[PDB]
């Protein structure tokens, strides 16, 4: 199918299944792309899910989302799995892959329409480092930024060049001010060579390196792996 | 003078150190030094919300040459980064630059005047505070009831003195000589101070 057409084209090396617990931090487990047949599209892997957080259960991959990792050196082809009881062969209860399925299925079933749409523009921040503690002793959560607005006067191996953003002051600087063109560019590419159609990228709002990058939209399960 | 001698040594001897400038921080309260005047006459208070109309002179005395006041009470560029500032009096208000303590006795009634900064030259500022006042007294001018400002910027507050030193020079009090040199030294002293680059500066303008 998909997978393993992109395996043959590639000559992809290791498959890596990944799936997301009820957090939202996405797990990954590899396996080597010479065990891919119909049996494993047929059966999947399995693993313990009771260490993670919310026993035996089912890692049935989905063909439709295998997507090459540009990241490693090797290549590694990504492919998104659901979650199966082994019990019941069906999509485990507390599966959010699933519960998403059943969402975009009850909304085709109520009549109200099919394929809902989902567009989503998260932000995130860049940092030079982070520090965080907490125990009985004490807590800290120090943060370091080398294109922060409190950092004016601090000592930076290089060079202390005094453009940078204000705060609240960060909104669509050019690269002089914002130090996070080039980087943005790069995530820009990545996304791309993980097949998303990324249509803007820029700075956003607040210093200490605050960017935002939107990409184009998809329905409920698609958006979800997407994002 | 005193009192800044005896503060200034007391600081020294433990190591640490006063300084009397009205502003010496941004983003806190600065420093000033509210003048309490209270004329007497054969003994009694001329002062007695309880204040006589010669009080009231006084007061607008104090009003109308104020800004010319306070190229004497407020001598420093440092006073107007902390300008207390609305020329008006009352007796409880909190935003009125002249304030007439609740004073528990008629003898001891008094004005309090809040925009003068301990920068000033005690014997100037008191000496220009009484000439405004008594300027005021004098020509029956009445300050209104319980709208004008003190300066901003010793720039034009210089100005305000030079065009308003009139009343100062009555009597002899102020000599015209001394006027223009005390113009000039503060006048060479604001410059020395606009002219320099300020790091606020560098925190807005550098990258623009």
């Amino acid at each position: 199918s998909k997978s393993l057409q992109l395996i043959k084209e590639h000559d992809v090396k290791w498959i890596d299944l990944r799936f997301t617990d009820t957090k939202g931090k996405q797990q990954h487990v590899t396996m080597p792309a010479r065990d891919v047949d119909d049996d494993f599209f047929e059966y999947g892997k399995m693993f313990d899910g009771s260490s993670i957080a919310g026993s035996d259960m089912i890692l049935m991959p989905d063909d439709s989302t295998a997507v090459l990792d540009p990241f490693t050196e090797e290549p590694t082809l990504i492919i998104v799995c659901d979650i199966i009881e082994p019990s019941t062969m069906q999509g485990y209860d507390r599966d959010p892959r699933a519960i998403a399925r059943r969402a975009e299925e009850y909304l085709k079933s109520t009549g109200i329409g099919d394929t809902a749409f989902f567009g989503p523009e998260p932000e995130f921040f860049i940092f030079d480092e982070v520090k965080y503690k907490s125990d009985i002793s004490g807590s800290m959560f120090k943060i370091f930024s080398e294109q922060a607005a409190w950092n004016t006067d601090a000592d930076f191996e290089g060079g202390n060049k005094g453009h940078r953003p204000g705060v609240k002051g960060g909104y669509f600087p050019v690269p002089p001010v914002d130090h996070d063109h080039e980087i943005r560019t790069a995530m820009c590419n990545a996304l791309e060579e993980m097949g998303l159609k990324v249509e803007v990228h820029h700075h956003e709002v607040a210093t200490a390196g605050q960017n935002e990058i939107g990409v184009s939209f998809n329905t409920l399960v698609a958006k979800a792996d997407e994002v | 003078q005193t009192l800044k001698y005896c503060v200034h040594n007391v600081a020294d001897a433990y190591g640490k150190t006063v300084t009397f400038m009205p502003k010496p921080l941004y983003g806190d309260n600065g420093s000033g030094m509210h003048v309490h005047m209270s004329i007497a006459k054969d003994g009694k208070n001329t002062f007695a919300a309880g204040l006589s109309d010669t009080a009231l002179y006084f007061i607008g005395g104090i009003i109308k040459h104020g800004k010319a006041l306070n190229g004497f009470t407020n001598p420093s560029t440092n006073s107007y980064k902390r300008l207390p500032v609305m020329l008006a009096y009352s007796a409880r208000n909190r935003s009125a630059s002249i304030r007439i303590p609740y004073v528990n006795s008629p003898k001891a009634r008094r004005i309090e005047a809040r925009f003068p900064d301990p920068s000033a030259n005690p014997y100037l500022a008191f000496a220009a505070l009484l000439m405004a006042g008594l300027d005021g007294i004098q020509n029956k001018i009445h300050p209104g009831d319980a709208i004008p400002q003190v300066c901003g910027s010793l720039k034009e507050a210089l100005e305000e003195l030079d065009k308003g030193r009139a009343f100062l020079t009555k009597g002899g009090v102020f000599s015209d000589d001394f006027i223009d040199a005390y113009l000039e030294l503060k006048s060479e002293e604001e410059i020395k101070v606009r002219t320099f680059v300020h790091p606020l500066e560098y925190d807005l303008y550098y990258s623009v």
